[PDB]
């Protein structure tokens, strides 16, 4: 195309913690991130004779 | 004159656990039964 578009992917986040008898564990997160954009130009020359 | 009424015999399901506790499935036992005495077949002594 005229002008690229960008990947896109998700990842989820978590750490360990210690878990101690019969606590509640915490959860963890989810988040995207997104790439850059590329785009693509003409050029040309010529002669006449 | 007594009879001994069943469904479920007995049945040990492993039951919901919470996993955000790390505590295991809850082991429940479980049975469905009944009985049916009676009066005319009983004759009580004394020692």
């Amino acid at each position: 195309p005229q002008v690229m578009d960008a990947k896109w992917a998700l990842q989820g986040n978590c750490v360990f913690l210690e878990h101690i008898e019969g606590e509640e564990i915490k959860f963890g997160t989810i988040n995207a991130e997104n790439g850059p954009v590329a785009r693509i130009q003409t050029y040309a020359t010529g002669f006449e004779y | 004159g007594f009879k001994e009424l069943i469904k479920r015999d007995l049945t040990t399901e492993v039951g919901n656990a919470d996993l955000s506790k790390l505590v295991e499935n809850q082991i429940v036992g479980h049975c469905y039964r009944g009985a049916f005495a009676a009066v005319e077949e009983n004759v009580q002594e004394i020692s």
